[PDB]
RNA sequence: UAAAAU
RNA sequence: AGCUGCUCCCUAGCAUGCUACUACCG
RNA sequence: GCGGUAGUAGCAUGCUAGGGAGCAG
């Protein structure tokens, strides 16, 4: 199960990269730090906390039309 | 080099190279297009001809794939396959394509030459993707025809810009217009060498002709000019994004009580934010433009882009915006073009400003909150897809009047278009309903309003402001001094002279003409700055002058007449010989010696 | 291989030799049936081999073109397929904490900064309209990301502080609606 | 100054779903995912290179070294080497980065070609009497 | 593989063969006309196989000389490029003070490390954290390496300009924070 | 025979 | 954007070797 | 009917070259 959230983190970070998020050193650094810690995390719940903490970052900008992807 | 079937969107690798525009076709579709048409040459990852040198059997239905390669009937290898086989044609994914029934009208499109409204009337009512392809091949046929015009050379030089030219005997001579450009070649022996781009315009007499150049090159006698062609990119965006709704306004944010002068329209303002897009039909430039800018004001933080096709249109619009907007405004309009000058305010290229104005063909490739196309009664589905491709926003608003002036689309010469079929949104307005409407004049004298409502409208308008100083001398049309078939009538100015002086204050008016060259000659025995009826449709004036050519079909066009006479605020006058219309116009005509 | 023309000749020679060695005829007659069948094998393989080579070329061409196509296919669609796979994995993952903010963002609850986790630490979210607030802002505790936040500094798009108590459906149609809320965890 | 990062690895889903479907990765299983493609931000290169602070000037005992070196030598009796002529070298894979600043032109093959079999010999025999710093 | 003196011998021998075979005459006829596919084709084996290898070898010679030509072309290009790089590199340094310190050498050779230290015209310093900045290029000018440097133009990790005002103690957690400071040799 | 393109 | 080392797969080419049948002389 | 010189196609070996991918330090 935990494998799921880990792989999810990987995909999400890749996305953030594709969005050119590395043009601001502070933001990119926080993101990478979070992602690393996730991949080393060994509990079930702290993973989710860091996960949403990250995902917020993607939520920030308006490059990803959320409603469209939410077509289920 | 695969794609989607223009009729089934199935995977394939074929293109009817015999058809002009090389569209992708599924197997069955290809078989049907080829079996029912002189169109025979099919292209794939490679051409389909017999690879044995000399055999040029290019009717695919005769050919055979050999070992890897293709072959005729005779030179075929001992073992082979027949290509055009079993109601299909062999191509990639052959066993997957579905095929459908749109082949008839398809070939109808691909085979017409845009000479009779029927092929149009179908062009505007087929499926959207098909509609696209139709517009593509239309513009392509236009371009190809443009090539048919003759060639021009120099005969002798007269001045820096005064010249005598020599035309090709027995060839169509294109007109002298700012919308034509010629590459200049001079040849040494050897050394057929381009010299630059040169436009033209008729000087004071024949065949002295002026020309604007790219560089200060010295002219010669062994020189000539070829009108420069053009290309046409393929399109892929739909004409209309699928219409939608929402349950609550999103994206945009009203103010509070600011600018009540725009009151009633707020109702429309909400529902506009409530849809994906919408339309609005309005008599000339009344609520039109007015309402657009009002809405723009309504949602302040909303990034908004205005655009149209007519340069003078977007210009009048940008000035009307200047009348009320933060500046904080630009019209990023024209790079190294603008043969006619336009905007005078701000940059042409940063795309930072919230309220950006430009012309369709010169648009960037950007995003925004909403966008307001204008004057759809003139554009073609081609341009609509173009703008939907270059831009991308949330709420769209199209505005126009299906009684105005459509795209010239010169190629058609047999019959006439019902306005309903000018393009898609034209239908949409004329079909189900214009979703929002406006019915009152805020710009025109009441008398001309009465006249028009008596004519093309069904007596369905009202306004304010009446008199005065209006007439319609049905002055016989003098000599049609037509340089090219573009009309000129100097004795028409032969009475303008009688109002070149009698004019007490009618000195700052604008003159309007059915034809471009009679307009230019108006600029010669000048009275004032003039314009063409097309280049109108966007601005109002206190006084306006109007003389006409003969009663030619282009001239007596009721719509041209309407949109012309509907550009004035207090004073107006129009001069046709006129067998009937002066019976319909309500002013006070006079006689040549009776001008006060 | 069978239907080849040279196979007809080889078949004729083989059948003729079959009939000859069946009748058990002379030796001088097979001197042909050997000098006429060896050639059949000769004039025959020198064509079954030649088509065979082409038959391998066809493969080693198709097997290349296929992958060459689907290669550039897959390097055309990353910043598209990637996102949808992401959201697929999200939906499958199923965590109410996430789904909450995800729906909220479909609505508009975009945070202007990283969600913190320290018991202190500030949070800045956006709210478009009234019901959003009412569906979220309840007293002075804020329920976001399935967490409890203390509401401390509401401010509208005019960048002016606005009284919390003033926020209600009646007078709400008077506010610079993009509201910027700030809070702290429990 | 420039900063380089390290993008994260890309994920292969369908294979992962497959592996799940056949019963792997269930909680408490013996084997699980522990190796991955860690990412790196911008202060990576320098903050790594700094690790040379662990390098100290150390004076190693000399007398015992003068004998351990003998033993080590004895460990290498059964071999043979020496100078070789340029036409005899072997370079598997001729395309690797060419250091600085030759990476401003091309890889190795460009250089290993534009020189004769003597340019190499001349150069080699030139180092045997002079010193050439590098980067 | 068509116009050869062997091809014509083939054609005429085969013509005589067809003639005297349609005649169906002597056994000597059969002998002299089998000595045709047997004697008039040895030449046609050699010259219609050897000549097939002449083309192959000539064409491979052509392609290898093509490759060698392109090779030596690249050589000229790259050597021109590196010569240009050298000649443009030196064209930024020949201040007289360099020559001066050269003349001060008892021999004319000096350690590399001290050349830019004393003779550079512009210094760049990389700073991690605020306290550290305070303990160095704080203020608008400072000293270093027995010289006086003046600050001008300061950027960040994102390579955006920043003024000295913002560099407070508590505003610092708002910046891409390993700054680059470029200072000039003040006299 | 009317507009009008990195 | 390295130094090697092992391994698999694909392709070409050369030469050998070998096979045999087809052609010349013994 | 054998032996030596010329073809063919096939087979085996190997050697080179070229190209793809993975593991170890
Ligand atoms: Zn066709
Ligand atoms: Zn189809
Ligand atoms: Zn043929």
């Amino acid at each position: 199960k935990m494998s799921d959230v880990k792989c999810t983190s990987v995909v999400l970070l890749s996305v953030l990269q594709q969005l050119r998020v590395e043009s601001s050193s502070k933001l990119w650094a926080q993101c990478v730090q979070l992602h690393n810690d996730i991949l080393l995390a060994k509990d079930t719940t702290e993973a989710f906390e860091k996960m949403v903490s990250l995902l917020s970052v993607l939520l920030s900008m308006q490059g990803a039309v959320d409603i469209n992807k939410l077509c289920e | 080099a695969v794609g989607a079937c223009v009729l089934c969107n199935s995977q394939t690798s074929l293109r009817c190279g015999a058809c002009i525009r090389r569209p992708f076709l599924c197997c069955k579709c290809c078989y049907d297009h080829v079996i029912s048409t002189s169109h025979k040459l099919v292209l794939s990852v490679n051409p389909y001809v017999c690879n044995a040198p000399g055999c040029d059997v290019t009717d695919v239905t005769q050919l055979y794939l050999g070992g890897m390669s293709y072959y005729c009937k005779s030179h075929k290898p001992p073992i082979s396959f027949p290509l055009c086989a079993n109601g299909q044609v062999f191509g990639l994914y052959k066993n997957t394509c579905v095929g459908s029934d749109n082949v008839t009208d398809f070939n109808a499109i691909a085979t017409c030459d845009w000479t009779n409204a029927g092929d149009y009337i179908l062009a505007n009512t087929c499926t959207e993707r098909l509609k696209l392809f139709a517009a593509e091949t239309l513009k392509a046929t236009e371009e190809t025809f443009k090539l048919s015009y003759g060639i021009a050379t120099v005969r002798e030089v007269l001045s820096d810009r005064e010249l005598h030219l020599s035309w090709e005997v027995g060839k169509p001579r294109p007109p002298l217009n700012r919308n034509y450009v010629f590459t200049g070649y001079r040849v040494t022996k050897n050394s057929k060498v381009q010299i630059g781009e040169y436009t033209f315009e008729k000087g004071d007499y024949g065949d002295a002709v002026v020309y604007r150049g790219t560089t200060t090159y010295k002219l010669n006698v062994g020189d000539y000019f070829v009108l420069t062609s053009h290309t046409v990119m393929p399109l892929s965006a739909p004409t209309l994004v699928p219409q939608e709704h929402y349950v609550r306004i999103t994206g945009l944010y009203p103010t509070l009580n600011i600018s009540d002068e725009f009151s009633s329209n707020v109702a429309n303002y909400q529902k506009v934010g409530m849809q994906k897009y919408s339309t609005l039909q309005g008599p000339p430039g009344t609520g039109k433009s007015h309402f657009a800018i009002g809405l723009a004001l309504y949602y302040p933080s909303a990034r908004i882009v205005y655009t149209a096709c007519s340069h003078a249109a977007v210009d009048a619009l940008c000035e009307k915006a200047l009348k009320y907007l933060p500046i904080d405004k630009c019209s990023r309009i024209i790079p190294a073009r603008a043969r006619v000058e336009c905007f005078d305010k701000f940059k042409v290229n940063s795309t930072l400003e919230q309220y950006v104005f430009c012309t369709v063909n010169a648009l960037p490739e950007t995003t925004a909150d909403i966008v307001v196309f204008d004057e759809i009664s003139m554009a073609t589905n081609y341009d609509l897809s173009v703008v939907n491709a270059r831009l991308r926003a949330k709420h769209y608003v199209y505005i126009g009047d299906p009684a105005q002036l459509p795209a010239p689309r010169t190629l058609l010469t047999k019959g006439t278009l019902e306005p309903e079929y000018f393009n898609s949104v034209c239908r949409l307005m004329k079909t189900i309903g214009p979703d929002m409407f406006l019915g009152t004049c805020r710009r025109c004298p009441a008398e001309i309003v009465d006249t028009v409502s008596a004519l093309v409208y069904d007596n369905k308008l009202k306004a304010h402001k009446d008199k005065s100083a209006q007439c319609f001398k049905m002055f016989y049309k003098g000599v049609i001094t037509h340089d090219v078939s573009s009309a000129i009538n100097r004795p028409q100015i032969g009475v303008v002279r009688e109002f070149l002086t009698r004019n007490p204050a009618w000195r700052k008016a604008v003159f309007i003409s059915p034809y471009n060259s009679q307009n230019a000659v108006a600029s010669k025995i000048l009275g004032l700055p003039t314009q063409t009826v097309d280049s109108s449709q966007g601005s109002e004036y206190d006084y306006v002058i109007f003389t006409q050519t003969t009663e030619t079909a282009h001239s007596c066009n009721v719509n041209r007449f309407n949109v012309a006479i509907t550009r004035a605020k207090v004073g107006i006058l129009c001069i046709m010989s006129d067998r009937d219309l002066y019976d319909k116009l309500q002013f006070t005509s006079l006689e040549i010696p009776r001008r006060n | 291989f069978s239907s080849l023309p040279s196979y007809a000749a080889f078949a004729t020679a083989q059948e003729a030799y079959e009939q000859a060695v069946a009748n058990g005829d002379s030796e001088v007659v097979l001197k042909k049936l050997k000098k006429s069948l060896n050639v059949a094998k000769s004039e025959f393989d020198r064509d079954a081999a030649m088509q065979r080579k082409l038959e391998k070329m066809a493969d080693q061409a198709m097997t290349q073109m296929y992958k060459q196509a689907r290669s550039e296919d897959k390097r055309a669609k990353v910043t598209s397929a990637m996102q949808t796979m992401l959201f697929t994995m999200l939906r499958k993952l199923d965590n109410d904490a996430l789904n909450n903010i995800i729906n909220n963002a479909r609505d508009g609850c975009v945070p202007l900064n990283i969600i913190p986790l320290t018991t202190a630490a500030k949070l800045m979210v956006v709210i478009p309209d009234y019901n959003t607030y009412k569906n979220t802002c309840d007293g002075t505790t804020f329920t976001y990301a399935s967490a409890l936040w203390e509401i401390q500094q509401v401010v509208d798009a005019d960048s002016k502080i606005v009284q919390l108590s003033e926020i209600s459906m009646d007078n709400s149609p008077n506010l610079a609606w993009p509201l910027i809320v700030t809070a702290l965890r429990a | 100054v420039a900063f380089q990062t390290v993008k994260p690895g890309n994920f292969n889903k369908d294979f992962y779903d497959f592996a799940v479907s056949k019963g792997f990765f269930k909680e408490g299983s013996s084997v699980e995912l522990k190796h991955f493609f860690f990412a790196q931000d911008g202060n990576a290169a320098i903050s790594d290179y700094d690790y040379y602070r662990y390098n100290l000037p150390t004076m190693c005992d000399i007398r015992q070294l003068l004998f351990v070196v003998e033993v080590v030598d004895k460990y290498f009796d059964c071999y043979d080497g020496g100078c070789i002529n340029a036409n005899q070298v072997i370079v598997n894979n001729l395309d690797k980065s060419a250091g600085f600043p030759f990476n401003k032109w091309g890889k190795a093959r460009l250089y290993y070609d534009s020189m004769s079999y003597e340019d190499q010999d001349a150069l080699f025999a030139y180092t045997k009497r002079n010193v050439i710093p590098t980067i």
